[PDB]
């Protein structure tokens, strides 16, 4: 869809979509388009949890999941506006980077 | 709390073990889940403000838009570089948004910025002596570059002064406000200066900053900058420690030759051209603690920064005093 392509690698329950204000769990590993981790919650085995609608994540991995079903593990390529944009995150995310996620969506609450 | 789930981490538990601060897409999460509270510093840089996350403290800048390179350099700097120290000021997280904000969030420190503490309180001989070695050993640290996958460039900090060294609640202190930084390594002999037009404070700049001498291509040059600046800090600190019952009040470096908020040339004109430095009180030689510390602040205010000592040698030797 806009901005953040959607590659399911593993099927969900095909019926359980996160509504607004719920809580997604979810496992993730970032990279560069170059295949270079940069952070991954599966490396400290601790899910990352966000609230759908609080623009607490970028918009691009809010949007994937939210196309996403409980269970389903899901390749998110997202584009730089929907991303870190022109300043991308000094040190970390170059200006204008496109990213690849692997995403679990492991659970709502 | 009642919001607390099975699972919820303390910041000390996200920032346990790439970069300073939490993961990098944590980062962004923590830093819209702060509620800020209260103003705790204001400046051309912008603002500091107490928050809490998690019934947490934390401090939060809010960079200015005349600043925006500042919060770059800084933010890469922690981001890229394991900068973890006693004596340095902990990073927790960056972030922006989109006119735009830009944030840089760290350890809250309630004691507040040494300029502020030595206003607020005297000292003795082992509450000075606790400050300024814990300046010296933050100061080396950022320094001396680390060799392996464990390690760090050098770094000279550019802009040390009595503001951006906060004070912790054991007493010891950290160095703060890595915006001016530069670095350094000998593998490559690579020297990043980065790219912000900020300078340093004109108050705490060394002779060779004021007359332009300084060799902009020699990281070495960068650390004699912070040596000189840190003797100030060093006089600022020492008027405040009690002796014989007489103590200075608290007075900024020059404060009886320059203004407030000093241009380049009031501050080249008395050091540079008169060759001034801070008036060492006659008081302090009947002390032998202000006595050594004197004598070591004459050794960060030589003319020729060459003969300037090493911050890793202000360690060694605050560390001998009693
Ligand atoms: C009562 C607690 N007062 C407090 C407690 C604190 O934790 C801080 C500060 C104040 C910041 C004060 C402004 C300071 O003089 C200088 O301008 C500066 O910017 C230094 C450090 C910045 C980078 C960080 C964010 O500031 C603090 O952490």
């Amino acid at each position: 869809s806009m901005g953040v392509q959607v590659e399911t690698i593993s099927p969900g329950d095909g019926r359980t979509f996160p509504k607004r204000g719920q809580t997604c769990v979810v496992h993730y590993t970032g990279m560069l388009e170059d295949g270079k981790k940069f952070d991954s919650s599966r490396d400290r085995n601790k899910p990352f949890k966000f609230m759908l609608g609080k623009q607490e994540v970028i918009r691009g991995w809010e949007e994937g999941v939210a196309q996403m079903s409980v269970g389903q593990r899901a390749k998110l390529t997202i584009s730089p506006d929907y991303a870190y944009g022109a300043t991308g995150h000094p040190g970390i995310i170059p200006p204008h980077a496109t990213l690849v996620f692997d995403v679990e969506l492991l659970k709502l609450e | 709390s009642m919001t607390t789930n099975v699972g919820d981490s303390t910041l000390a538990d996200l920032l346990d073990h790439s970069g300073s601060g939490l993961p990098f897409l944590v980062q962004r999460t923590v830093a819209r889940q702060i509620t800020l509270l209260e103003c705790v510093g204001k400046g051309r840089y912008g603002e500091v403000w107490r928050g809490s996350w998690q019934g947490e403290n934390v401090a939060v800048k809010i960079f200015s838009s005349r600043d925006e390179k500042s919060w770059f350099r800084e933010t890469e700097l922690y981001n890229t570089v394991m900068l973890r120290h006693e004596n340095i000021l902990g990073f927790i997280a960056s972030d922006m948004t989109s006119s735009t904000q830009l944030w840089l969030i760290t350890h809250y420190h309630e004691m507040g910025s040494l300029y502020d503490y030595l206003q607020l309180t005297t000292l003795d001989t082992v509450s000075c002596l606790r400050i300024v070695l814990s300046i010296a050993s933050g100061l080396a640290h950022l320094h001396i570059e680390i060799f392996g996958t464990q390690g760090k460039p050098a770094i000279a900090h550019r802009d040390l002064k009595s503001k951006n060294i906060l004070v912790k609640k054991n007493g010891q202190c950290c160095i703060a406000d890595l915006g001016l930084a530069v670095m350094h390594s000998q593998s490559t002999n690579q020297l990043d200066v980065g790219n912000n037009p900020r300078v340093g404070t004109k108050r705490y700049m060394a002779p060779e900053v004021l007359d332009e001498t300084i060799q902009v291509d020699c990281f070495d040059s960068y650390k004699r900058v912070d040596i000189w600046a840190f003797g100030l800090v060093l006089w600022e600190v020492a008027r405040r420690m009690v002796s014989n019952g007489i103590v200075e009040d608290y007075k900024p470096p020059f404060y009886d030759v320059v203004p407030n908020d000093p241009s380049f040339e009031d501050m080249r004109k008395v050091v540079c051209v008169d060759q001034q430095r801070p008036n060492i009180p006659n008081r302090w030689f009947s002390d032998p603690t202000l006595t050594s510390l004197a004598k070591l602040m004459k050794e960060c205010w030589y003319q020729n920064p060459s003969a300037r000592l090493t911050a890793l040698r202000i360690k060694k030797t605050l560390t001998k005093i009693d």
